[PDB]
């Protein structure tokens, strides 16, 4: 906290996402939405961005976040989980890492701007 | 007394802009900020549609009217790589202007169910020129229309004619539907939405399902299921202003072969409300209150919305 740390997440959101604290407070509340497989899949996709082991993380990955009806089944199109799907490389989950970006910052970290979780800490 | 409203449907049918209504028709609209922070959605969306359309020329093997275009066509990428929130350049402008009023981009336009196009596209593009000035603050019908795709479950509070409303918005896609048992307990009333308009739509996640079916089985799946017994189905047959213009260019036999009736508004929208209608196996015992709305019109769900709560009333 700080709060200038804090104010600073509403300007970007790679500023909340860098920080450790702000990350935190956001996977608490896309938790309370039920979303949080998207900050999961994206950390794993950073922590993923040896080939044997980049061989193994992607399969686990998959299992995870893009196999049909999966646990934590991400919020992508077809047309995204194809190319995932065909395409054991580092480049790999860009597209799909960049479409869960997309859909926490557009849908979610808005609210989270709002919530009295973080207009306290500011 | 309290009452617990969820909102269903599959991806895209309108659960979100029927929230939105809420907050303009029961908590004093939208402020100046508020519409300001949807600026760089109103772009993105813009951005997006015309380069939907774009992608899609090839795939469908069309040509632009002019030749000249091939330059505007790579420079709408190139700038849609730099030009970024919450500003449009005029030269991105002129770009996705000239591209526009293509009659190739057009012809490609017209054939959008061939492949994933935002509902809002023709309303954005068709009014860029307002759009893009610099000095542009979104109104209320551009909020209206944007496209957010909603993930997860998202709870609202709000109030009329002395009931406390706790709204539930959920994510539409199939990948969704798992968490919706997290707000199944005591559940007042579902307001279950059916976009009329995507008869000859296939779904975004699986592109060998048409959309309208997949609505209808989930709706089977919803309004038969054994704990919304006490509890209110609504249907919101939605999207009837681009269904009455859907219906005099692409026949309903896309979605239902079997359809012998006319391609006007009035038979086919009737058509389509038995389909889900007669779904229902508790007959006898369960009733049905379909409305035909268009989420992103404020008087037509400030009527609607005032309608189904005196069901609720009248319900409890
Ligand atoms: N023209 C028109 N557009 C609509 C209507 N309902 C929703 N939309 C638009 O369709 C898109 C999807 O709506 P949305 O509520 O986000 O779908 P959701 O995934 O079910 O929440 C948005 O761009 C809306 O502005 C309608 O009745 N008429
Ligand atoms: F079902 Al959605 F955004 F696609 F709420
Ligand atoms: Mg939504």
């Amino acid at each position: 906290p700080s709060p200038e740390e804090a104010q600073l997440w509403s300007e970007a959101f790679d500023e909340l996402l860098a920080s450790k604290y702000g990350l935190a407070a956001f996977r608490a509340f896309l938790k309370s939405e039920f979303s949080e497989e998207n900050i999961e899949f994206w950390l794993a996709c950073e922590d993923f961005k040896s080939p044997q082991k980049l061989s193994s993380k992607a399969r686990k990955i998959y299992t995870d976040f893009i196999e049909k009806e999966a646990p934590k089944e991400i919020n992508i199109d077809f047309q995204t989980k194809t190319l995932i799907a065909q395409n054991a490389t580092s480049g790999c989950f860009t597209t799909a890492q960049k479409r869960v970006y997309s859909l926490m910052e557009n849908d979610s970290y808005p609210r989270f701007l709002k919530s009295e979780f973080y207009q306290d800490l500011c | 007394k309290e009452v617990k409203l969820l909102l269903l449907g599959a991806g895209e049918s309108g659960k979100s802009t029927i929230v939105k209504q809420m907050k303009i028709i029961h908590e004093d609209g939208y402020s100046e900020d508020e519409c300001k922070q949807y600026k760089v959605v109103v772009y993105s969306n813009t951005i997006q549609s015309i380069i939907a359309i774009i992608r899609a020329m090839g795939r469908l093997k069309i040509d632009f009217g002019e030749a000249a275009r091939a330059d505007d066509a790579r420079q709408l990428f190139v700038l849609a790589g730099s030009a970024e929130e919450g500003v449009m350049t005029p030269e991105l402008a002129g770009v996705i202007k000239r591209l526009w009023r293509d009659g190739g981009v057009q012809a490609c336009f017209s054939r959008s169910r061939e492949y994933q196009l935002n509902d809002s596209a023709s309303y954005y593009l068709n009014d860029l020129d307002r759009i893009s000035q610099s000095n542009y603050i979104p109104t209320q019908q551009d909020v209206l229309r944007t496209r957010v795709k909603t993930t997860g479950i998202v709870e609202t509070h709000f109030t009329f004619k002395d009931l406390y409303f706790k709204m539930f918005d959920v994510g539409g896609q199939r990948s969704e539907r798992k968490k919706w048992i997290h707000c199944f307990e005591g559940v007042t009333a579902i307001i279950f939405c059916v976009a009329l308009s995507d008869y000859d739509l296939v779904l975004a996640e699986d592109e060998e399902m048409n959309r309208m079916h997949e609505s209808m089985k989930l709706f089977d799946s919803i309004c038969n299921n054994k704990w919304f017994t006490e509890t209110s189905i609504i249907l919101f047959l939605n999207k009837k202003d681009l269904f009455e213009e859907k219906i005099k260019r692409s026949p309903l036999t896309i979605c239902y072969p079997e359809y012998t009736g006319s391609n006007t508004y009035e038979e086919a929208a009737a058509y389509i409300q038995c389909q889900f209608e007669d779904l229902n196996r508790r007959k006898d015992t369960k009733e049905i209150y379909t409305h035909f709305t268009c989420a992103t019109d404020t008087k037509n769900v400030q009527f609607v919305f005032d309608a189904v709560t005196d069901v609720i009333i009248k319900n409890n």
